[PDB]
This record gives C-alpha cells, structure tokens and sequence, in this order.
C-alpha cells in the first residue's frame, strides 16, 4: 500500500505515524533493514 | 496454484516463472506411505532455526527435520488446487 516519515526515520518529530518503526535484533537474528 | 496428474487446466503450473536455477539453501525428497488416512504436521520456528516434524502413522508425530535462515518467517499460504476430478481438506 502506498503512504509521513519527515524529515528522517530517524529523527522524526512522531514516530507513531512512520511505519518504519524501531526494534532490536535478537538471538541468532541479523539486521531487519 | 497447482494442479493435479490426472486431469488439469490449461496452464498446468503457477507456482514460479523464473527460468534460470536460482541460489537455494535446502533442498531435499522424503517418503511417506501411500496407504494412509492423515499425514500430521509440526511447523516451528526458535532462535532463527526453523524445525519441523512429520507423520504419517500413528497420531504423535517424529523429528524430519531442522534448517537455518537467520530471518523471521512471517505469512503462510495453502496454494490451493485446481483439478478436473475430485474430499480434498487441510
Ligand atoms: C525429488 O523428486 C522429484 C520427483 O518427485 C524430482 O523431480 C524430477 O527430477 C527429475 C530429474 O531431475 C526430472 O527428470 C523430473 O522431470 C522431475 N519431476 C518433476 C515433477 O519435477 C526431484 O529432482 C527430486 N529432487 C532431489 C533433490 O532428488
Ligand atoms: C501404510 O499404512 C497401512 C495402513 O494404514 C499399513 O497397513 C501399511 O503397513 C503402511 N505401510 C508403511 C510402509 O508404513
């Protein structure tokens, strides 16, 4: 589906409302993206 | 989707279009007997391993096998069948 994640993903004013949401790798897992 | 040996449709196959052998993993055949009522199914996943386990007599299922992905499995699909002939339950 198509789309606000302004300006960065990272440093974004909502991080609710980018789905690029922020997790950490686990066990025996590499890097989601 | 797939199709049956007996009698299909037009296409006969819709699982994959790609031409050329692509990299795999793992790739193997099992046996399993022919004269049998419900084939059982254990399907799981820990720590980037995912494990499944077979059965073909008897309710309580046995070890197949186990491989290595280091990503998370998330969707599943049944690829339904398409015959001309046919009961058919999963
Ligand atoms: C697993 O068994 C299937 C058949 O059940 C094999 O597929 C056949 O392979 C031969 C030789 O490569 C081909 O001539 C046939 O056309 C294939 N049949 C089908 C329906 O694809 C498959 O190669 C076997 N795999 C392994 C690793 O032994
Ligand atoms: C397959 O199952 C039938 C009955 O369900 C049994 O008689 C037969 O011995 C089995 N064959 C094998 C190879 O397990």
């Amino acid at each position: 589906k198509y789309r606000s994640c302004l300006p960065d993903p990272i440093s974004t004013y909502s991080p609710n409302t980018c789905p690029q949401k922020k997790v950490v790798v686990g066990i025996g897992e590499h890097c989601p993206g | 989707h797939t199709v049956c040996k007996s009698k299909g449709s037009i296409r006969n196959e819709s699982w994959h279009i790609d031409s050329s052998e692509p990299l795999c993993l793992f790739k193997k055949n099992f046996t399993y007997n022919v004269s049998a009522d419900w084939l059982y199914f254990h399907f799981y996943q820990e720590r980037g391993v995912f494990y499944a386990y077979y059965a073909d007599v008897g309710m309580p299922t046995t070890f197949l096998f186990s491989l290595y992905l280091g990503t998370i499995l998330s969707h599943y699909y049944v690829m339904p069948l398409t015959c001309n002939a046919i009961t058919l339950e999963y």
